């Protein structure tokens, strides 16, 4: 029997989560984001030099 | 994707349509007419005890 109700008798919550997901695993790769890509036709191919 | 082209492989449905001669062979063959219907074919007898 509370008399002031003070964020804490508070029932029916709704919990204000956010919007978004922090996935901190690393994701760095230059390499990749540096170097092209190209479509090829079959799995096989080559280069003349 | 530089060298083979032919529709990428979208064949078997003309010109590749074989079976017909092989239904062909099917129909001018001497088989039996094999079944496990009892050749009556509504036997119906209380419920297809089959």
């Amino acid at each position: 029997n509370p008399t002031l109700f003070v964020s804490y008798d508070q029932n029916g919550k709704k919990l204000s989560f956010a919007n978004w997901i922090s996935v901190l695993s690393p994701q760095d790769t230059p390499f990749v984001s540096m170097t092209g890509k190209e479509s090829i036709n079959q799995t096989i191919f080559s280069w003349q030099t | 994707n530089y060298g083979r082209g032919r529709e990428l492989m979208y064949q078997l449905e003309k010109k590749g349509k074989e079976i017909k001669r092989d239904l062909e062979k099917i129909l001018l063959s001497g088989q039996a007419r094999t079944d496990v219907l009892a050749d009556q074919y509504l036997t119906n007898s209380a419920a297809d005890p089959a």
